[PDB]
């Protein structure tokens, strides 16, 4: 019921540094146009913390050794919603089918585009400054 | 200070930059710079004769 | 003055994790007002629009200790943060 | 043994910060009228913390995806007492 | 004088959590002394008239690390806090 990028050697793995897009599709558009050697089919589980089964029929030198991968996009069909999850670890079964964990990456799937400075009424720690906000907290910092 | 005006007015800050008066003799002034509110301008108030 | 070196360990630190706020009960400053990245870190309360409340309980609180958004891909892999800048 | 609602996108999920009202019907008007897309009837266990299972027979793009509930209703009949929880997650089956 | 954001910052910590009283024994202030929300927070000994004993064990607990009890809710998703004021 759903189909699966794998994307290699990301940057996106400290579970807290995120890349940031105007807008939803604009990173989908992104995303959907960079990879390196995998992508496939399947389906799977939840409850995070989650695994993807998944396997590699084509090998000499491979089995496991799909290696690099960290990080990766699920989108749902029928339903074609999408949501990235970090892949945490790479356990293997067998000289094909290696299993994967897997960890919603929130902070890429719904943070996206203009949708956080419409919250308000929240208590805030430590943000970056618009030249106007930065005048007037100037004198404390 | 080699600070770049553009954007660094955060910096004035006495951890980072330091100013102080003296006329070799003793009498000096320490400044903060955290507090000149845009400019380090000095005036001063001389009686005479 | 101080080092040149330390004066971008500071210029550094200011640019990767913003400044101290307290400001309890605030709209978020905006989160594109840097060129390279911005730091964004808040306490609750708030829920985004039709999200699986798991999904919040995350995202509330991977917020409350601070999450950066870089905004290009290159700038994530080039020490180019030493420049991050408003507009 | 109870009807229930699931409401939306909701305010209450500090487990902390809170809604007052000077009398509890006036609430219960306030809440019985703001819905977005569900309500429904079943009964459920308890020891906090406990489930309630639900479900969802019209659809094409839903199965879980309910998505933004976080808090609910529940009035036991015959009893016509109220009770309002959090939703802390929906794990789906 | 601090500066007009740090004394909205003091503002809003003030209106949002109270003040400290180390009164043992005391009956509650009221509880919509304010406008916007009242803190309220406080250690044993209580029940509330015909209550689950465990559901009590909460509330007497949850209070005892206090909780805000705004008036509005509009007021809980807006940065009206700052203007918190009694009658």
């Amino acid at each position: 019921l759903s189909k699966i990028k794998l994307f290699y050697n990301t940057p996106f793995n400290n579970m807290q540094n995120t890349l940031h897009f105007n807008s939803n599709e604009e990173r989908d558009a992104y995303f959907n146009s960079k990879f390196d050697v995998h992508e496939f089919t399947s389906t799977f589980n939840y409850r995070g913390v989650l695994r993807v089964t998944i396997d590699l029929v084509s090998d000499r030198s491979c089995f496991e050794q799909l290696m690099g991968v960290n990080y990766c996009q699920v989108q749902y069909i029928q339903s074609n919603r999408v949501e990235y999850l970090f892949v945490t670890d790479i356990q293997q079964l067998n000289d094909k089918v290696c299993e994967l964990s897997l960890v919603p990456d929130v902070v890429m799937t719904y943070t996206q585009g203009n949708v956080l400075n419409t919250l308000n009424n929240v208590n805030v720690i430590r943000q970056h400054y618009t030249q106007t906000e930065y005048e007037q907290n100037l004198e404390q910092i | 200070l080699g600070l770049n005006p553009i954007n660094d007015k955060h910096l004035l800050r006495p951890n980072i930059v330091t100013a102080e008066l003296t006329d070799y003799a003793g009498n000096r002034l320490p400044i903060d710079l955290s507090l000149i509110e845009t400019n380090l301008e000095f005036d001063s108030f001389v009686t005479m004769g | 003055r101080i080092s040149q070196d330390e004066l971008n360990n500071v210029k550094k630190y200011y640019n990767m994790f913003g400044y101290e706020c307290n400001d309890y009960s605030t709209k978020l400053s905006d989160i594109t007002s840097m060129s390279i990245c911005n730091w964004v870190q808040f306490k609750g309360i708030w829920t985004l629009p039709n999200v699986d409340t798991g999904h919040m309980n995350m995202l509330r609180a991977l917020f409350e200790a601070g999450v950066r958004l870089w905004h290009k891909e290159s700038d994530m892999i080039n020490n180019t943060v030493v420049n991050n800048v408003i507009i």
